[PDB]
């Protein structure tokens, strides 16, 4: 469900109002056993449109990093001090709250220093049903030159049913805004595959 | 099985487009769009249907056509997003005969600040509550008989007594309130909006003001009226406890209302200022002061022209991991009430508010050859969406990946569900896909010894994909799984229209 | 017949039999996608699920019997060739994507056979 051309649809509860959220993936590049590179793991277009009100559509280009328990841990303290990775970091306490909200996180840790020490012995993250990651909107998609996306998303993705839940965090904003995405069903059960490769 | 009549709210997205509702029919085994001419397409511009409420007599049947002292008509009230409420009488007759569905009465939430969100619009015992998610509640007093009730999104072929619907502690204010505000009788100028006060100057229809206004400093998401006490209500917000609160009625407002009702019965009065000028007073308030207390409450009443500012008081509050409570409902256990709540990250809870503050029943982390299928079905649950109560014990929860029947009394082992009985938890796996609403209609119920039930039912589900789907399902006896099938579906091929919540009108 | 033999030789590869192709999951996913495309269409969906104008019916809700028996005959031919046991062996495969895709395909074939 994290193929390059894959569409997700859902809502978002901001304040008390509801918005319709669409996500179109572009490039998916998920690493393996060794990863000391800062190339983004996921990339796509996220568009938010009004559902209760007549709010116009705002669509953005976003990039995303997965959580493998070797280099990019659950808490934003094992993440290296880089200018590209410094926008995904808030606080270890805030990270612990926003991750303990999910039940799969708890079922992972029942099977601050204690959770990292327990995290050090986890298995391969691609063989586990649930994938935890962080999403960050980079810029505007139709014309970049022509900023209300200063926060980031805590995202959990379930591979078997392929659905996305998450929270949106920003310091000077409301807290705990939900996402709750689902794959977009097509109008033809037979599917054909296109491909591309960066040279 | 029988035809099903309902109405589905369709809001738009682009500006300068109407947002309204459509009437749908499920007949034989087909869905159909009923051709009906609704109101003029200028009222629905930039204002969508936010809430429905259907008022009809409980025991007696509805009227056939528009000289009876006892009222028997049928009412639909619609709550918009700009603070306007529309009351339409004789809904089913106009639907069947293809008449015009024009509003008959107009209600306004006058102490305000086109982006108002309705947290709730409910009716109980002659009181209409309309509450806004900013946390502000408006109460209207209606002139209706006692046997009128609100028609919910649920049909049950047997009618249990687990809800306090079919009928000492009241103070003096409540006694004078229920004495002065009684159903007079259907006559000229004796309509449903009799105890209301109009705005002194939607075509030429008079617009009315609320009777009571409240503002609490929390902000609410779900709201319910206590079926035991008329002036008691209970609210839930995300990441906040359940609150049960009570209306505090001063004697000044009750005396003012009783004297105003006597004055109106002594004498269509569209402007009381004209009557006061004809009576040589200049204002209705000078007239009622002559015909007649707290100074501040009277100043608040005369400042807002009839609407009384009231203050609420918390009588119950429930007692880190946050809570994202989606729904709840009040059930009599057969003050003997229980509160049953479903929480988004698959959690079920049950409270007894008189004895304890903590939940008396809590099932948490529900997702954490037949037994293999049961385990697989439980592992696929993601987020609870809808809750219904079949009986005082049965809970009918609708997730996005299935349907659950849970008997909350026969559960005896938390965190290990295999050691319980066969029929205490039953699951139907089906990918619903981010629902918005649903209409449960129980076609065939069969209860049996040791209180074990088997049923066949229908489901009306709207989704974020823009689909209206009617499904048929069945829960067996002494079987841990179930069976579902799709009867019909319709797809909305618009990029701006949505398929929002829907209200059941009728089922044969 | 040669393409089915190629598919059977791709799917039989495992951790200890990674000699002919190398136990690559992309080839297994492509073969499972071919097997999925051979057995999925609108008439089968309507048979196995069910019992402008602003509101249109879905293609799965709207001749279907001939297409259904043709698909069932295709499923019987696939069973007789011997790809069903390979699909089970891919239920018992290491990677998660092949596991879930083979589980969905096996459930669909089981429901078509009866």
């Amino acid at each position: 469900y994290l193929r390059p051309r894959m569409q997700f649809t859902g809502y978002q509860i901001s304040g008390y109002k509801r918005y319709q959220v669409t996500v179109n993936l572009k490039t998916v590049d998920l690493p393996k056993k060794d990863c000391t590179s800062l190339s983004p793991h996921l990339s796509g277009f996220l568009s938010i449109r009004g559902l209760t009100n007549q709010h116009p559509e705002i669509s953005t280009y976003f990039e995303a990093y997965a959580v493998n328990h070797k280099e990019l841990g659950f808490l934003s303290s094992s993440w290296k001090d880089e200018p590209v990775l410094n926008e995904f970091k808030a606080t270890d306490q805030t990270d612990l709250e926003h991750w303990i909200n999910f039940p799969s996180f708890r079922q992972l840790f029942l099977m601050i220093s204690r959770i990292f020490s327990q995290e050090k012995q986890f298995d391969n993250y691609l063989n586990e049903r649930f994938i935890f990651m962080k999403w960050k909107e980079k810029f505007l998609v139709p014309d970049a030159l022509l900023a209300s996306y200063d926060g980031f998303y805590y995202i959990v993705h379930d591979q078997v049913t392929g659905n996305i839940q998450g929270f949106y965090y920003h310091q000077d904003a409301e807290k705990f805004q939900q996402l709750e995405l689902v794959p977009s069903l097509k109008n033809k059960v037979e599917s054909s595959d296109c491909s591309f490769e960066f040279a | 099985t029988g035809r099903i009549q309902f109405a589905v709210s369709t809001p738009c997205n682009t500006k300068g487009k109407p947002s309204g509702y459509r009437l749908f029919e499920f007949k034989n085994d087909r869905l159909a769009l009923v051709p009906s001419e609704r109101g003029c397409t200028k009222v629905d511009v930039n204002a969508n249907i936010q809430a429905f409420c259907y008022l009809r007599p409980n025991g007696r049947d509805t009227s056939i056509s528009p000289t009876h002292i006892l009222d028997s008509c049928d009412y639909m009230v619609l709550a918009k997003s700009n603070g306007f409420i529309e009351i339409i009488s004789n809904y089913q007759y106009k639907i069947k005969n293809g008449l015009r569905l024009a509003p008959s009465y107009i209600l306004r939430c006058t102490p305000e600040d086109s982006d108002y969100m309705i947290a709730g619009l409910e009716y109980s015992q002659g009181l209409l509550y309309c509450c806004m998610c900013s946390g502000r509640i408006y109460v209207f007093v209606m002139n209706l008989p006692t046997d009128y009730i609100q028609y919910k999104n649920m049909y049950n072929p047997m009618f249990p007594d687990c809800f306090f619907k079919v009928h000492t502690h009241s103070s003096e204010e409540e006694k004078l309130f229920e004495g002065s505000t009684r159903y007079t009788g259907r006559s000229c100028s004796k309509h449903i909006c009799y105890f209301l006060l109009p705005i002194e100057p939607y075509q030429g229809l008079p617009i009315y003001r609320p009777s009571m206004y409240l503002h609490i400093e929390r902000g609410i998401s779900t709201f319910h009226i206590n079926p035991l006490d008329r002036f008691c209500f209970m609210t839930v917000s995300p990441r906040s406890p359940l609150f049960i609160r009570k209306i505090i009625l001063p004697l000044t407002y009750v005396t003012f209302l009783s004297t105003f009702i006597s004055l109106k019965n002594s004498i269509e009065i569209l402007s009381w200022d004209n009557v006061a000028q004809q009576n040589g007073f200049g204002s209705l308030f000078s007239w009622i002061s002559n015909k007649f207390i707290n100074s501040t409450i009277w100043d608040d009443i005369v400042k807002y022209s009839g609407t009384g500012m009231l203050d609420s008081g918390i009588v119950w509050k429930q007692r880190r991991r946050n809570t994202f409570m989606v729904d709840f409902e009040i059930v009599e256990k057969i003050k003997k009430m229980d509160i049953v709540c479903i929480d988004h990250f698959v959690t079920l809870s049950a409270f007894r508010p008189r004895y304890y503050d903590e939940p008396i029943i809590k099932i948490d982390s529900l997702s954490n050859d037949e037994t293999a299928q049961f385990k697989q079905a439980l592992g696929n649950l993601c987020s609870f969406k809808k809750l219904f109560m079949l009986d005082d014990s049965l809970c009918f929860i609708l997730d996005t990946h299935g349907v659950l029947l849970i008997n909350r009394f026969e559960i005896k082992n938390t965190k290990n569900l295999l050691r319980n009985s066969k029929d205490t938890i039953r699951i139907i796996p089906h990918d619903f896909g981010l629902i918005n609403d649903t209409i449960v209609i129980i076609n065939d119920i069969d209860v049996g010894t040791d209180n074990v039930c088997a049923l066949t039912f229908h489901l009306v589900v709207t989704s974020m994909a823009g689909e209206i789907t009617v499904l048929k399902g069945e829960f067996f006896k002494n079987c841990r799984l179930g069976r579902i099938k799709l009867c019909d579906s319709l797809k909305l091929n618009r990029k701006d229209r949505f398929v929002d919540k829907l209200a059941l009108i009728d089922y044969d | 017949d040669e393409i089915l033999n190629i598919m059977s030789e791709i799917l039989v590869e495992t951790t200890t039999d990674s000699s002919s192709y190398g136990n690559d999951s992309n080839l297994k996913l492509a073969c499972l996608w071919v097997l999925n495309n051979l057995l999925w269409n609108s008439s089968v969906s309507h048979y196995t699920q069910y019992a402008g104008d602003e509101f249109v019916r879905t293609p799965a809700a709207k001749s279907n019997v001939q297409v259904t028996r043709a698909t069932v005959e295709r499923c019987r031919k696939l069973v007789e060739v011997g790809l069903y046991d390979l699909v089970r062996k891919n239920i018992t495969d290491e990677s998660l994507s092949v596991r879930e895709k083979a589980r969905t395909l096996l459930y669909h074939m089981d429901l078509l056979l009866k």
